[PDB]
């Protein structure tokens, strides 16, 4: 499929989505530390055993 | 006699300026002047309380690495200038908010800050920024905290809305301390000696009170030795 | 080809001096900072300037 940039990131709580907007891109002026999500991207994955 | 010493007393404050003073302790016995001077210099230069700017909120500003229309200085330079603000907070308050609103061409100084009467600005002539247009306007909310030592923005424990700019705070008001130990004329003896402490500060903290806090700290840490036991 | 969207984010990091940083003059005397000593532990002159 096609990779999509969005704020609907699986297995991630609302704490890491605070600095993201509706489009899934971090706000301008947001103080970010290591491990913080700046752009939320989800890629389609095949069947996993 | 020999086993009894002469207790020094505070005899003079000479206020050369609002940021420079001299305090005289007299009488001091042989060797005690140097010991007390070094101890008081080390305590005063490191462990004395004060009030410093900790948070700034400027309207229309999202981060320090930006510019505001009509202001010659960048926001980072404005924060650096605010770091040098000398603020005296009345006792009982560890957190004050002071506002700075200005419109029109001209330098913006510390005397233009509106405070609720519990905050005194010691250096009203301190320059924060320059407004270069008649239509230029600045509106800032500054947070003043009481503290001790140097607490950088990173070291502060971690929500924070975007726009609140954290400023490194140097709470210590004492900048320079120099002590000179000279001869003192007391009664008929020639062994008593006199300590002169020259304090260069930001004007927030009085000389006599600073000396008293330094002595209190020294005695309070000495109490452990005075009551030496296995703990 | 094959690229749909590129998002670039710019981060500004304030790096302060700390032990391990390389500092040097203009005469070839380079060095690494070993300790950030307190002001009260620095040598000072007769006027009290450390």
């Amino acid at each position: 499929g096609a990779e999509e940039i969005t704020a609907d990131i699986p297995n991630v709580g609302e704490a890491a989505l605070s600095k993201l907007d509706e489009s899934g891109i971090v706000y301008i002026g947001a103080e970010v530390k290591g491990g913080d999500i700046l752009v939320g991207k989800v890629t389609p994955k095949g069947e996993t055993q | 006699s020999v086993t009894e010493f002469l207790k020094p007393r505070l005899v003079d404050i000479e206020q050369i300026s609002t940021t420079h003073a001299k305090v005289t302790l007299e009488p001091l016995e042989r060797g005690f002047g140097h010991t007390l001077g070094n101890a008081l210099r080390r305590i005063l230069l490191s462990s004395m309380p004060g009030c410093a700017v900790t948070e700034v909120e400027i309207e229309g500003v999202l981060h320090e690495y930006s510019t505001k229309e009509g202001v010659q200085e960048d926001i980072l330079e404005i924060l650096l200038n605010l770091k040098g603000l000398a603020v005296r907070v009345a006792e009982g308050k560890d957190e004050v908010f002071i506002t700075l609103n200005k419109s029109g061409s001209g330098p913006v100084v510390a005397g233009d800050i509106t405070h609720d009467g519990d905050v005194e600005i010691v250096n009203p002539e301190h320059v924060i920024c320059h407004l270069t247009s008649d239509n230029a306007a600045i509106a800032m909310r500054i947070k003043v905290e009481r503290g001790r030592g140097y607490v950088p923005a990173s070291a502060r424990i971690h929500e924070r809305p975007i726009g609140r700019l954290l400023v490194d705070a140097t709470f210590s008001p004492v900048d320079k301390i120099a002590y000179s130990v000279e001869a003192a004329r007391v009664e008929q003896r020639t062994d008593l000696d006199k300590l002169v402490i020259d304090m260069e500060t930001n004007g927030t903290l009085e000389p006599e009170e600073a000396i008293r806090r330094a002595a209190t700290i020294l005695a309070e840490q000495l109490d452990a030795f005075v009551d030496l036991r296995d703990v | 080809p094959g690229v749909l969207k590129i998002v670039k984010v710019y981060l500004a990091v304030k790096r302060r001096i700390q032990p391990g940083d390389k500092m040097a003059g203009r005469h070839g005397n380079k060095g690494v900072i070993s300790k950030i000593n307190p002001v009260e532990d620095m040598p000072y002159d007769e006027n009290g300037q450390p």
